[PDB]
């Protein structure tokens, strides 16, 4: 997993000027960090039990 | 005969696009010129790529 600024630099450099400003939210969301979503609970684990 | 106007402007355009130059009426052998529309197209593509 390379660093996301070089991903931004590469993903901006290989885009034509006609579809740069359309593609900007895609590069903004491709390099936003992962905040993992709330998975299903299955509560009271073995050490809590 | 109702496209005679178009074949006439086609003759005039094909003669004008291959227009050769003359210095003193004698035709210049091997003369290439870059126009002003060509130079402005070169300027416009260079400006567009530096702006992108």
């Amino acid at each position: 997993e390379g660093n996301s600024v070089a991903g931004i630099i590469k993903s901006v450099n290989e885009t034509s000027g006609a579809n740069l400003l359309s593609s900007l939210k895609t590069i903004k969301a491709q390099a936003a960090p992962i905040y993992p979503a709330a998975a299903s609970s299955t509560g009271y684990s073995t050490q809590a039990k | 005969a109702k496209n005679a106007s178009e074949v006439s402007e086609l003759l005039a355009k094909s003669l004008a696009e291959k227009a050769v130059v003359t210095e003193g009426g004698k035709v210049v052998e091997g003369f290439s010129y870059v126009s002003k529309a060509v130079a402005a197209k070169v300027i416009a593509t260079r400006r567009a790529e530096v702006h992108e």
